[PDB]
């Protein structure tokens, strides 16, 4: 009865264990794979790249929004995206699909969530940071920007727009 | 054998996968 | 035994921690379902100037203090009561105060709107010194719970060497060292960023190494929050169904691989912050991958067990087992029904683990639906179960079977809406909803999400009448016996297996750390609520 019910729950118990086991490197596996992608574009770049936020509204790169696409390859842009209570420049964002987009975005205040509606494009924005990510539009249109990190009571209100010519 | 047990860690697996490649297509779809 | 005047005192102001944080619970929920009922609110409670502010005191009492004090309360008294030993009083009124003090004290700013940054306060938004101040001597009380368990053990060793540690006891030993270790992540932060920052003594913190800091503390807090109901599941609840524990060596190795697995594991919060190495994350990755392992084994632990107490009952069958359980005892319905909804949890889990699926649903409303599986429903349920044994134990003071009948109804009340809510969030965040935001402001911005805001919807009035009944209502120990004596000696080398999750932490987080420390970018305070 009793030692035998033991002996076959630990037996039953040890081959699940084994399963499982696999099911999660299988994933892990899985993972691996999405690394070797062009998906794995969205993943922030690793680098430390300090910027002041008390100044970066008022010299460098984020300071004239208009300008803040740039050509930097055969196929490549680069835009300086600004992230604040509670908004976006440039708004739009104009870029063309098909091409890298590397986006290098900073706060000038408090953390704010940058995520492109319809895309993999999800980065946290730190104040003294820049988060760089790369995407390649595949769809010409208008993308919502959704501040996803709360950054205070205009929170909800606080949207941005990309559009990717045809 | 403890076919109860195995049952619920069925549905385990089941869930986990669902939500696992459930995901990962979107992950894809929005690549 | 005074141990049990000090356990209720526990209890007591961790339901109280629970009834106010879980009112603000149903109005959220209206939110996610696009329902605006925050006029309403303020009516009631005028002190509440936002969404916001309620949502800090939501996320502060239900999710830090609640459950702090849940744990506090049974993984001292367990272990005390398996070994039939006293605490040592002064410092168990000592934790107490310092809950109680800390409490009040962040309660304060809290109230004043004077600290809406929400449970996490990542910087620069500034908080009242009040608050961290305030939340530090909060959690320090732990400090005194694991030296106060940390002696009995020993006292324990020391009358009986040459024996293993007993069971719930190992169990309470091993958690309650883990925490030591998960703890130091805030301790660091308060110490030297917060509370500086916070009085005024330097003008700026570093946002990364915050947030760093932070989710080295702000994982194995929720193990810190589960284990306690796991330490029931394990050594209570088999009694509860009429079984037994399965396996005393699987339920240590559990343990066991929480002890080790706990705390290296902070990345997964941050696989979308700049500035922390992709290879470090893939690391973390594998390690979270990795903690889902004793939970898998718990399923399968925990199942048999009530399979095993099933057929005792003399169901039979594929489904017999199940329906011969007791489902009239709501302590053994509560854990079980949130063991249930633990499967999708789990599920939500392991995705929100794998680093690149991280991007689908980071900082959305699918978030909020894996953790209200997780400790909405689980932790709590397990919580609101041991009531039925844990109170007459502690009080003296029997349970009739009216109160008996309003608990399986608070229970099920409690588990459903949660499922319901779970359903809504969950598809809500796959329709690209944000987490921690009053959307039923902006009523034309997610229309695609109308049908899982009707769940949302559904879910805050089914979780407002449990929440009503609850509250209504709320105005021996049944240890189960057990069913390889090397791995048991194996798992008993504590202090071995202490320095091994030590070298685990510095071995995932220093590499990171050392790197952000030199290179640290202060930046000004905020406050924009
Ligand atoms: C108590 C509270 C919590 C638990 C436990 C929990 C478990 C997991 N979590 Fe989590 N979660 C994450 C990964 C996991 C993983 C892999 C697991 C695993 O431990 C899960 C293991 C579980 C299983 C493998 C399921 C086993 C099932 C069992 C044991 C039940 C079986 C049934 C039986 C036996 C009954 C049958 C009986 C019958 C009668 C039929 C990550 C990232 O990788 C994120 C960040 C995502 C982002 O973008 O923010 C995250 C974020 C959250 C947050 C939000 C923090 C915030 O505010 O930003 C909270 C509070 C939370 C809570 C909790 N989390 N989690
Ligand atoms: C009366 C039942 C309750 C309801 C209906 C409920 C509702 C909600 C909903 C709708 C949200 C999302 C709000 C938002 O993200 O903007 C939320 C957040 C949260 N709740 Fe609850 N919940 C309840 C009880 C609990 C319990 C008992 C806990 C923990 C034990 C808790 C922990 C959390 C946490 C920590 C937050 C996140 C706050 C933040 O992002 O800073 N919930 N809840
Ligand atoms: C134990 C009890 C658990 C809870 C079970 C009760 C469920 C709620 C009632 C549903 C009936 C139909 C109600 C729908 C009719 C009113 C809806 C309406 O008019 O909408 C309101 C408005 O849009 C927003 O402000
Ligand atoms: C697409 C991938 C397939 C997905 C479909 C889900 C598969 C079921 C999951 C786990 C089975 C767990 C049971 C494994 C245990 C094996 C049995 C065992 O241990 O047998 C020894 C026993 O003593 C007799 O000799
Ligand atoms: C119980 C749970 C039930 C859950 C129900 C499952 C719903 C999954 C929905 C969407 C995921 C896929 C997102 C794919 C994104 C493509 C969007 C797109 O192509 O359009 C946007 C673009 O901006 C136009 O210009
Ligand atoms: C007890 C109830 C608790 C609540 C449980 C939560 C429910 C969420 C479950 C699974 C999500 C699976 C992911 C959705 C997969 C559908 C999308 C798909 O098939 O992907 C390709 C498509 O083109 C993309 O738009
Ligand atoms: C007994 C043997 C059991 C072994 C079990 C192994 C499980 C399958 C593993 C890997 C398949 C990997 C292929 C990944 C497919 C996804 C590619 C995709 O979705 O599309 C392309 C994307 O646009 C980028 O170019
Ligand atoms: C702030 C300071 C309040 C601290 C007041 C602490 C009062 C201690 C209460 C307690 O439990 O101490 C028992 C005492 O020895 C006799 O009853
Ligand atoms: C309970 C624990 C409370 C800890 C409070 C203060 C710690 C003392 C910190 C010492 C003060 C540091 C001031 C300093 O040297 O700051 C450098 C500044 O950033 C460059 O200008
Ligand atoms: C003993 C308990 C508390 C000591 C009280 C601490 C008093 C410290 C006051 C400093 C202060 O109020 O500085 C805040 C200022 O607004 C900077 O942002
Ligand atoms: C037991 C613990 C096992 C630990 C060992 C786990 C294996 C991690 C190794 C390499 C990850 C590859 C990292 C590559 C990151 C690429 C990101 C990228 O391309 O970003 C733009
Ligand atoms: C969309 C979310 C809503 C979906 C909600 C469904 C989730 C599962 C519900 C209940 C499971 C309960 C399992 C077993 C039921 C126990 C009752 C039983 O078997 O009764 C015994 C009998 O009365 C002699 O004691
Ligand atoms: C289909 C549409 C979805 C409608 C929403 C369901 C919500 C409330 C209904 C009331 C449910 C209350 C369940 C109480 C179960 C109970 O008390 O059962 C004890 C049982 O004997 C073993 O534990
Ligand atoms: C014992 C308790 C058991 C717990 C287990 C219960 C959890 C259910 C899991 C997944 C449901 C998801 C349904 C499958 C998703 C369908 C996808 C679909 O229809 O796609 C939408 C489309 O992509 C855009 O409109
Ligand atoms: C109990 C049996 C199970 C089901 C029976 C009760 C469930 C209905 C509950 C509330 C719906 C009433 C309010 C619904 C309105 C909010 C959601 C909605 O439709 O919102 C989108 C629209 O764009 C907004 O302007
Ligand atoms: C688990 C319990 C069942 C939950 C909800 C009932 C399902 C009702 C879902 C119907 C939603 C109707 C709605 O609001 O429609 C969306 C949109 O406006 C199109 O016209
Ligand atoms: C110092 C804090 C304790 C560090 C780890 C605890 C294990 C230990 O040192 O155990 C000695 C025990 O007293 C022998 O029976
Ligand atoms: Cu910016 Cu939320
Ligand atoms: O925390 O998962
Ligand atoms: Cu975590």
């Amino acid at each position: 009865d009793e030692h035998k019910a033991h002996k076959a729950i630990l037996a039953y118990e040890k081959g699940w264990l084994a399963f499982s086991l696999a099911m999660l490197f299988v994933f892990i596996a899985l993972i691996a794979y999405t690394l070797a992608t062009h998906t794995a574009g969205v993943i922030p770049a690793g680098k430390l790249e300090r910027v002041d936020p008390t100044t970066v509204r008022q010299e460098g790169p984020w300071a004239d929004p208009a300008q803040a696409v740039v050509q930097t390859g055969p196929n490549q842009y680069t835009v300086y995206v600004l992230a604040f209570a509670f908004g976006y420049q440039p708004n739009p964002i104009e870029v063309p699909q098909g091409a890298e987009i590397v986006f290098k975005i900073t706060s000038p205040d408090v953390i704010h969530g940058f995520h492109v509606e319809g895309t993999n494009i999800n980065v946290e924005v730190l104040p003294g940071e820049v988060s760089t990510v790369r995407y390649t539009f595949k769809r010409p249109g208008e993308y919502r920007i959704i501040c996803n990190q709360y950054c205070g009571l205009g929170h909800q209100n606080m949207f941005g727009t990309i559009v990717v010519k045809e | 054998k403890p076919k109860g047990a195995l049952a619920v860690i069925l549905v385990l697996t089941l869930t986990i996968l669902v939500f696992w490649l459930g995901v990962y297509a979107v992950f894809f779809a929005r690549g | 035994y005074p141990e049990k005047k000090a356990t209720l005192y526990f209890l007591v102001l961790g339901f109280l921690a629970l009834i106010v944080g879980s009112l603000f619970g149903p109005f959220q929920a209206l939110n996610y379902g696009n329902v605006d009922a925050y006029p309403l609110l303020k009516r009631l409670l005028p002190f509440v100037q936002s969404y916001y502010q309620g949502l800090t005191l939501h996320g502060v009492l239900n999710a830090i203090v609640f459950t702090q004090l849940f744990a506090q309360a049974i993984m001292v008294y367990l272990p005390a009561r398996e070994l039939n030993m006293r605490p040592n009083m002064g410092l168990m009124w000592l934790s107490w105060w310092m809950a109680f003090i800390g409490l009040v004290v962040a309660a304060l700013p809290l109230l004043a709107n004077e600290a809406t940054v929400l449970w996490t306060f990542y910087p620069p938004l500034k908080g009242h010194w009040a608050f961290y101040l305030g939340a530090s001597v909060f959690v320090l009380s732990t400090w005194v719970s694991i030296y106060i368990v940390l002696d009995l053990w020993r006292r324990w060793k020391a009358a009986n060497p040459g024996k293993v540690t007993p069971l719930v006891t190992y169990m309470a030993v091993v958690f309650w060292l883990m925490w030591f270790l998960a703890s130091l992540g805030l301790v660091l932060e308060a110490v030297l960023f917060l509370l500086p920052w916070s009085f005024g003594l330097v003008e700026g913190v570093d946002p990364l190494v915050a947030r760093t800091l932070f989710w080295w503390f702000g994982h194995p807090i929720v193990y810190f929050w589960l284990l306690p109901a796991y330490a029931i599941i394990y050594t209570i609840l088999p009694k509860q169904a009429g079984g037994k524990l399965v396996s005393d060596p699987m339920a240590r190795l559990a343990f066991l691989l929480f002890l080790l697995l706990s705390t290296p594991v902070g990345f997964h919060h941050q696989f979308a912050d700049p500035g922390i190495d992709p290879t470090w994350k893939m690391i973390h990755s594998v390690l979270t991958l990795f903690v889902a392992v004793p939970s898998l084994m718990t399923a399968f632990t925990v199942a048999a067990s009530l399979e095993f107490a099933g057929r005792l009952r003399g169901g039979r069958g594929l489904f017999g087992w199940i329906r011969a359980l007791p489902w009239d005892n709501p302590a053994f319905v509560a854990p079980v029904l949130g063991l249930l909804g633990f499967i999708p949890g789990g599920a939500g889990g392991i995705v929100n683990a794998s680093f690149t699926l991280d991007y689908v649903v980071h900082n959305t409303a699918w978030v909020p639906g894996h953790f209200h599986l997780q400790v909405a429903s689980l932790v709590t349920l397990t919580a609101m179960g041991s009531l039925y044994w844990l109170l007459p134990n502690l009080t003296g003071k029997p349970i009739s079977d009216a109160q008996r009948r309003l608990g399986l109804a608070v229970v099920w009340l409690w588990f459903l809406g949660m499922m319901i809510m779970a359903v809504g969030l969950h598809w809500a965040g796959l329709l690209n909803v944000p987490r921690r935001a009053y959307i039923a402001q902006v009523p034309d911005a997610y229309p695609h999400a109308a049908v899982p805001m009707v769940f949302n919807v559904l879910a805050g009035i089914v979780l407002l009448v449990a929440l009503l009944l609850f509250i209504y209502g709320l105005f021996p120990l049944p240890f189960a016996e057990v069913i390889d004596r090397r791995l048991v000696l194996a798992m008993d080398r504590i202090g071995f297996w202490f320095a091994v999750a030590a070298i685990l932490v510095v071995l995932a987080y220093g590499p990171t750390l050392v790197q952000l420390f030199g290179h640290l970018n202060p930046v000004p305070g905020w406050r924009l609520w």
